[PDB]
């Protein structure tokens, strides 16, 4: 039975332990967010299919160049995330992430994800960009960051509301099928 | 609140952390140095480069660090001095990281599915890979759990950044240490 290797990788900012916490348990753990996600695996179907789902967390390695590519080798696919409220992770996803995974990895495929959707039309949020001179990501912003990282996908989620979250890893294990 | 489920999830990783490296030792190891079975010549008399380090890595968390987080449980604030007391142990770390990237080329080219076989034999959900990253990636979290801490504990809490210090230094080592 089809074994996927998928590594999260992106700036601290993404809330890329949440984001696993939450997809993996169907509920945003609110009270508490966990600094812990271990490598996971379970049995998905998708398009009627059995598929095991693997799925590495890289927080804490955001400062460790050298550490990070440790995880890379033989992932079946990536999520490169960034934050829809932080453009400096963004700009990261060309900057940083997309070159490292290419380097080590440069034929696997790449979801590109913008998390934290809920917060796009946060009114605190927004304002507290304004007085940056920032504004949040867009949809074709992510089209177009994309199509220059060769990404299969760009798709948007919320952890919070657990909307687009399912269709990440759905279309990350249909990036390999 | 805060700083008592930081303690708790800091606690429940640390028991399941040495339980996932007794596992790998006693599964993926003890099948190469144990002669149950033959081993391609491949990696014959190799379990140093494959497991490196991570024994005695085992040993350090199993015999001393989870039972000293354990007497700070109560002591969330001055958990930082534990990663102090033991800072040298976490040196070894810088030895293992090191070895990583032969481990993983070693197995790749030379292991053929003796590992996967292993696996499906035992019925473990996590592959030798999956294991041999375990290390690395716990080292890198120890300095995430500080900074939450930091984040709800009174300024009575340099028994934090001065372990926060220690966890940021290891890691960085053991970078600085990559070829
Ligand atoms: C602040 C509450 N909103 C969120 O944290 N939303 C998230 C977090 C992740 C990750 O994706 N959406």
């Amino acid at each position: 039975m089809q074994a996927i290797k998928c590594v999260v990788v992106g700036d601290g900012a993404v809330g890329k332990t949440c984001l696993l916490i939450s997809y993996t348990t169907n509920a945003f753990p609110g009270e508490y967010i966990p600094t812990v996600f271990d490598n996971y695996s379970a049995n998905v179907m998708v398009d009627g299919k059995p598929v095991n789902l693997g799925l590495w967390d890289t927080a804490g390695q955001e400062d460790y160049d050298r550490l990070r590519p440790l995880s890379y080798p033989q992932t079946d696919v990536f999520l490169i995330c960034f934050s829809l409220v932080s453009p400096a992770s963004f700009e990261n996803v060309r900057a940083k992430w997309y070159p490292e995974v290419r380097h080590h990895c440069p034929n696997t495929p790449i979801i590109l994800v913008g998390t934290k959707l809920d917060l796009r039309d946060d009114k605190d949020t927004i304002e507290k960009l304004k007085e940056k001179k920032l504004t949040p990501i867009t949809y074709p912003q992510g089209l177009a960051m994309a199509k220059e990282i060769g990404a299969v996908k760009y798709l948007e989620c919320s952890a919070l509301t657990q909307r687009g979250l399912k269709t990440v890893f759905d279309e990350a294990i249909r990036a390999v099928l | 609140r805060k700083k008592e489920f930081i303690m708790a999830e800091l606690l429940q990783t640390e028991k399941a952390y040495v339980r996932d490296l007794h596992e790998c030792l006693e599964t993926y190891l003890w099948e190469m140095t144990s002669g149950v079975e033959e081993i391609p010549p491949g990696i014959l008399n190799k379990e140093h480069i494959i497991f490196g380090n991570i024994q005695e890595i085992y040993d350090f968390h199993n015999n001393i660090f989870l039972k000293e987080l354990e007497k700070y449980e109560q002591l969330p604030e001055d958990v930082g001095h534990c990663f102090v007391t033991w800072a040298d142990k976490f040196q070894m770390y810088v030895t293992y990281c090191k070895n990583k990237p032969d481990s993983n080329q070693l197995i790749l080219e030379h292991a053929g599915t003796f590992f996967d076989e292993i696996q499906q034999r035992h019925g473990l959900a996590n592959s030798i890979s999956s294991y041999l990253i375990k290390p690395v990636q716990r080292v890198t979290k120890y300095q995430l759990l500080l900074k939450e801490l930091l984040t709800c504990c009174e300024e009575g809490k340099g028994e934090l950044k001065d372990g926060l210090e220690v966890m940021l230094s290891v890691p960085k080592k053991a970078n600085d240490a990559m070829h």
